[PDB]
């Protein structure tokens, strides 16, 4: 429960200046969040895809 | 009066004969059990072993029927 609250502090305060590059969304699942909560966090962001058909 | 000793040669091969080997048959059996139990124990972690063998054993078999809740599974 403290881990979950600490995630929220990271997300709302520290993440403005600090990365957490070694953690994937799947890492939170079954630790701090459910599969669905973590998918929701991931789906709100945009990541680089593979180039389209015109490259 | 006895003219000759009374005996036969039993069939043998590489110094084994049937009377001797027959005494060891049960021992091979137990060693086979030991090897079976040992082998099965070694692969008890393998999911297929659980699915196909261990979970089917009556009463005991529920030890190996364990589901991760969908909420806790990233994959
Ligand atoms: C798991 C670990 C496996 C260890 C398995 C050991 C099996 C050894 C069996 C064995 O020595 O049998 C001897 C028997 C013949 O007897 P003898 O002629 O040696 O008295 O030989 C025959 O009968 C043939």
């Amino acid at each position: 429960a403290s881990l979950r609250r600490g995630y929220q502090v990271y997300k709302e305060v520290c993440a403005a200046c600090h990365s957490l590059d070694r953690i994937a969304w799947r890492n939170l699942v079954g630790v701090t969040h459910t599969t669905d909560e973590a998918k929701a966090f991931a789906e709100e962001l945009e990541y680089d895809d593979e180039p389209d058909d015109e490259g | 009066y006895v003219k000759k000793p009374s005996y036969k040669i039993v069939p043998h091969f590489l110094g084994f004969n049937i009377p001797t080997v027959s005494k060891w048959i049960p021992i091979f059996g137990i060693w086979g059990a030991a090897a079976g139990i040992g082998a099965l124990f070694l692969i008890e972690g393998v999911p297929r072993t659980r699915q196909d063998i261990l979970s089917k054993i009556p009463i005991i078999g529920e030890h190996w029927i364990r589901e991760i809740p969908a909420s806790d599974n990233p994959f």
